[PDB]
């Protein structure tokens, strides 16, 4: 079984088939089992490779579980491998998880394809180990953590191979010209987005055949629509048609060992605003070895002012004998070395998310050659992160340990500030991937524990098992249960201080679930997380955050990328003052006639499959229970009807008439409909020029020949026969079984297919810029709804990941026959799930990362920040790998009558259910504001250009009066709160913007 | 002088500027060579996010300086 789909779909688009398949074959050791080692290790086994093997002799201690999620209280004083093992074990049974217990052996050693040394191993002895890895073609990977800083190190050998350097689909376009020198111009407008040095291959030049050959071209970038590829004079003359598709090509890459590096550094830098960092964090991150081997094996001590002059002189003393590490001239930062001295023994839950989910795609890049591996150093650090020292003073009292699981966090924040996370009251809005990524870091951080404290989660989904692959809190036996339920419950299993201090709740956030979450609900909490996966939703979120003033917490991922992001009451824009670029609009006469991408073919049978027994099925129900149906259609109408009597003069009688119907089908849509198109416009006409008109994005299609044996035609007649049983409630003879394809092929067989009549009348417009887009026949030919009482149709509710409904059977097939029409290659019913069914890649290596990085956001909310540049909106794709921030933008500011105001954030409250006519004299006695335009939602309650009719009914009422009034049907009931939304003219006549009103009830 | 452009998919787009270039001028150029509307455009340079309404050397570029172009993710 070469990868269950099942459990790897969602990573399955993220890697490959093939980079999974040299996963699947890989053995990972990893070093140290502390925080950073078991994230590490949790990432990498929920993605299978071959075997994990871990090693970890050190007895378990208090201090460890501070990032260490899979040990308890119980467990102190074993081994932290022996502990862990089992437990990582349970994550994924594809793979073994082994615990080595000495290091002493070659034999082993040489048994693994990639090893990490995690911060448990210290630097001499990663010197060695590097060593003895990169001589023996081991992949090697480092990685430690202090506090808010960390680094990484990867030394893949002398010789990798890199397959695909970003893992984004290859570009493909339509060829106009090729020239003799090798000029390659786009078709009209089309961009080939190629880039210089990239390699490309051909497909249908006519002309210069052996060109098609697969052989590949370097390519020169002339412009956005053109590029060279060198003379082809010597393969012909260009006649017409041509496809280029790009071709990544293998790359060979070099590394370094650590002991060279050591000296000279190659940096990837997590944080360009932090750039001149990297070079001081490398020597200093060495420092705290010397100090460590100068102070039998002990780290400086936390907040400890001797140990960081001692840090600093050792720093200085690097730099003195390599003044090109720092640069001539340069300085040693002191304050920062400073810092890393006082905080080397912090252990902070967001830092190892962070590098356990980069650690582990390295890992992951380190065994199948896919993506571009981190040219070999990285520095972080998120200084950033720490309270105001006049609120939240860190020394070494206020920092010391106190007998707690928390006490390498108050290494670092404090007691008091650690005391201020426990007593938060916090809602998570979702509990997929981030959820439980997020669930399980607030374990870790204490979050909600202690008196005043407590979270709430919400998600209506249950646990499906294509989601266990990246949210690694749900086990195969937890299908169907509840997200939230799950993850709470699992999540206190981790951190007994969480008893009792979880809600767990099941509904969605949105319109309809108002009442459970009303004003006192929201008012109550400090701060709101999204853990969401669409957009519509995240939008809300964000409308109730800005009305109730709280900090917002958002973040989403997208395979290998990912992003974050703050949203700071009177202080930030937020989620909705900015949009991402939308879904890339299909033209509907491409669609419609002209298909030229497999993308195209699967959208037009997807609104096949929801005409045909969707949209058919509810119209008919509609037309038969409705009394006034048919004349409100006609107030999209020629269709409709004909939907209503095709589907109740076509009723089959058993499943055979099924079989029937869909043979019939494919040849409407895959015969005789082409037959039309080619009839309308002939192979052969010819536009202005002399071009054909079959050139470009319009390929001359083919109609099909019925084949049973063919995948795509017998899969189309057979899930079409099933969902139109499915539709009239008859018994499928493929039900119980498999397909049989000698039924089919008998009742097929004995079938009258009628031949091809064109329509020399009926015209298929070409461009959506064209003109343009028998009644009553239709109508009283439709057979009174009394012939027809008690009947009605099933409809399909489209469900994507039920592999046994035939949903993605007739999608995959459809599209494959119309894709056969036109001569484009067909797509697996896995590539049709993904883009019919519109599936976002996700891994938990990117999940982890990102809610890291929330969580280093996390404390300056907790610390009240009010200076916008101290907090980081998040970049990443860890395909390149690339990290980058920027600091969140400041709300918009208006002004009226010299009055400065917050755009998103301010608002006029006004106490008590106000009369309309004290509302207008409220604002003129106090505001110079005239009210134009006074509206509820949708709803127009209030207008200066109203006639006296409506003033005087009007002015005298309070708002929820004028609520009922104008909504032909309102009475709120549980509502405490009302907003309302205002057009006003300022002091001196003029129309200003002016922030909205809430009414208290 | 050159600035480089890097987007998330790790393509590098040369730019030709002055220093006193806007962004919204930067921007277009980026939707010359890319066909990105500047208002899907983010880029973002040493911590900050480039605002419309400033020019280049307000965010302190220089020539070889590089860029970013980012968006946002859903899903999670
Ligand atoms: O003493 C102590 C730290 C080291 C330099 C600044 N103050």
């Amino acid at each position: 079984g070469e990868i269950d789909e099942s459990l790897y779909s969602r990573q399955l688009y993220v890697l490959g088939k093939e980079a999974m398949l040299k996963m699947q074959t890989s053995n990972v050791l990893i070093l140290g089992l502390k925080g950073l080692g078991v994230e590490i290790a949790k990432n990498v086994v929920l993605a299978g490779v071959k075997s994990m093997t871990v090693f970890d002799p050190e007895p378990v201690q208090l201090a460890d579980l501070s990032t260490q999620f899979f040990l308890t209280e119980k467990d102190i004083g074993q081994k932290r491998g022996d502990v862990t093992r089992a437990k990582l074990a349970e994550l994924n049974a594809y793979v073994p998880v082994n615990v080595l217990d000495s290091l002493d052996d070659v034999t082993q050693l040489s048994q693994f394809q990639v090893v990490v040394a995690t911060d448990t191993v210290s630097l001499e002895d990663k010197v060695k180990i590097n060593e003895f890895c990169h001589s023996s073609g081991i992949r090697f990977i480092s990685s430690e953590t202090r506090g808010l800083f960390g680094n990484t190190f990867v030394d893949l050998g002398d010789e990798f191979t890199v397959l695909d350097p970003t893992g984004e689909e290859p570009r493909t376009g339509m060829v106009s010209d090729i020239e003799p020198d090798g000029t390659v111009t786009m078709l009209d407008d089309n961009r080939h987005g190629l880039e210089d040095g990239n390699f490309v291959r051909f497909s249908e030049v006519e002309g210069l055949d052996k060109l098609n050959d697969g052989t590949l071209f370097k390519v020169e970038v002339l412009g956005p629509f053109a590029f060279r590829i060198g003379s082809v004079k010597e393969y012909g003359e260009y006649k017409k048609g041509g496809i280029f598709t790009e071709v990544k090509v293998p790359r060979k890459i070099s590394f370094k060992s650590l002991k060279q590096q050591l000296s000279n550094p190659e940096f990837v830098f997590s944080d360009f605003a932090k750039f001149d960092r990297a070079a001081q964090l490398h020597l200093g991150f060495q420092a705290l070895h010397q100090f460590a081997v100068r102070h039998n094996g002990e780290l400086p001590r936390t907040m400890n002012d001797e140990d960081a002059n001692e840090l600093i002189k050792l720093v200085t003393d690097l730099s003195v004998q390599q003044p090109e590490v720092l640069g001539e001239g340069v300085d040693v930062n002191e304050d920062l070395i400073k810092e890393l001295s006082y905080q080397a023994r912090g252990d902070i839950p967001g830092v190892v998310a962070f590098f356990g989910g980069l650690v582990a795609q390295e890992v992951l890049k380190a065994c199948s050659g896919k993506f571009t591996p981190l040219k070999q150093f990285m520095y972080f650090d998120s200084l950033e992160s720490l309270p105001d020292p006049k609120n939240f003073p860190r020394n070494e009292k206020t920092t010391q340990p106190v007998n707690s699981r928390y006490d390498n966090q108050i290494a670092v924040f404090g007691l008091d500030f650690q005391k201020k996370i426990a007593n938060s009251k916090v809602f998570l809005v979702g509990s997929g991937a981030i959820g439980c990524e997020m669930l399980k870091n607030w374990a870790l951080l204490g979050l909600g524990s202690g008196s005043d404290g407590y979270i709430v989660v919400t998600d209506n989904d249950s646990i499906e098992k294509s989601n266990l692959n990246r949210q690694f809190l749900f086990r195969p036996k937890d299908v169907g249960k509840n997200k939230s339920e799950v993850a709470a419950e699992a999540v206190c299993a981790m951190n007994p201080d969480l008893k009792g201090k979880i809600n767990a709740k099941i509904d969605k956030v949105g319109p309809e679930t108002e009442e459970i979450f009303n004003d006192s609900f929201w008012e109550s909490l400090d701060f709101v997380t999204n853990a969401l996966d669409n957009v519509d939703a995240r939008t809300y979120v964000d409308r109730r955050c800005v009305f109730y003033r709280k900090p917002l917490l958002e973040s989403g991922t997208l395979g290998t990328k990912g992003n974050t992001q703050v949203i700071i009451p009177r202080l930030t824009e937020s989620y909705s003052s900015s949009r991402d670029p939308p879904e890339k609009s299909i033209p509907l006469c491409t669609l419609r006639s002209f298909p030229n991408k497999i993308d195209h073919t699967i959208a037009w049978a997807k609104s096949l499959f929801q005409g045909y027994f969707t949209d058919s099925a509810e119209n008919v129900n509609m037309y038969l229970t409705q009394p006034n149906f048919v004349e409100q259609t006609l107030k999209d109408v020629k269709g409709v009807l004909e939907s209503i009597s095709d589907s109740l003069s076509s009723k089959p009688h058993n499943f055979e008439d099924c079989i029937k119907w869909a043979r019939l089908e494919f040849e409407k849509k895959f015969n005789h409909d082409i037959k039309q198109l080619l009839f309308n416009f002939p192979k052969d006409a010819k536009t202005s020029n002399g071009e054909p008109f079959w050139s470009g994005a319009k390929r001359a299609p083919t109609p099909l020949e019925f084949d049973i044996y063919n995948n795509d035609h017998f899969h189309f007649v057979v899930a079409g026969a099933s969902l139109r049983a499915y539709n009239y409630g008859i018994k499928s003879d493929d039900s119980n079984s498999k397909p049989n394809v000698d039924e089919y092929k008998s009742v097929i067989d004995h079938m009258i297919i009628p031949e091809f009549t064109p329509n020399a009348n009926l015209k298929i417009q070409v461009n959506d810029d064209d003109p343009d887009p028998e009644i009553d026949q239709l109508v009283s030919s439709l057979p009174d709804p009394s012939t027809l009482a008690g009947f009605k149709l099933e409809p399909v509710d489209f469900e994507k990941d039920d592999d046994t409904n035939h949903h993605i059977e007739f999608i995959t097939a459809c599209s494959n026959c119309r894709a056969q029409n036109y001569f484009i290659e067909t797509a697996d019913r896995q590539k049709t799930k993904f883009i019919a069914g519109r599936i976002i890649p996700a891994i938990a290596t990117t999940t982890s990362l990102v809610t890291g990085l929330v969580n280093l956001e996390l404390y300056k909310l907790i610390d009240n920040k009010t200076d916008i540049e101290q907090y980081k909106n998040g970049f990443v794709n860890l395909a390149l790998p690339f990290f980058g921030f920027s600091e969140p933008i400041a709300s918009p500011k208006g002004e009226y009558n010299n009055k400065k105001y917050d755009k998103i954030w301010d608002r006029f409250d006004i106490k008590g259910d106000i009369k309309l006519s004290d509302l207008i004299e409220h604002f003129e006695k106090d505001e110079g504001l005239e009210i134009t335009m006074l509206s509820y939602g949708v709803s127009l309650l209030y207008a200066s250009f109203f006639p006296p009719k409506k003033l005087k009914e009007r002015l005298n009422l309070p708002i929820t009066q004028l609520v009922k009034l104008v909504t032909k049907k309102d009475i709120p009931a549980h509502v405490s709160t009302m907003i309302l939304e205002i057009c006003a003219d300022d002091k001196e006549g003029e129309d200003v913007e002016v922030p909205f009103i809430t009414i208290h009830l | 002088m050159q600035i480089f452009v890097k987007t998330l998919t790790g393509k590098t787009i040369t730019l030709e500027v002055e220093s006193s270039d806007t962004i919204d001028n930067v921007k277009s150029k980026i939707q010359d060579k890319e066909g990105i509307p500047p208002d899907q455009q983010r880029l973002i340079f040493a911590g900050k996010q480039l605002e419309d309404g400033r020019t280049l050397s307000d965010y302190n570029i220089q020539k070889e300086s590089t860029l970013h172009l980012v968006l946002r993710l859903r899903g999670g």
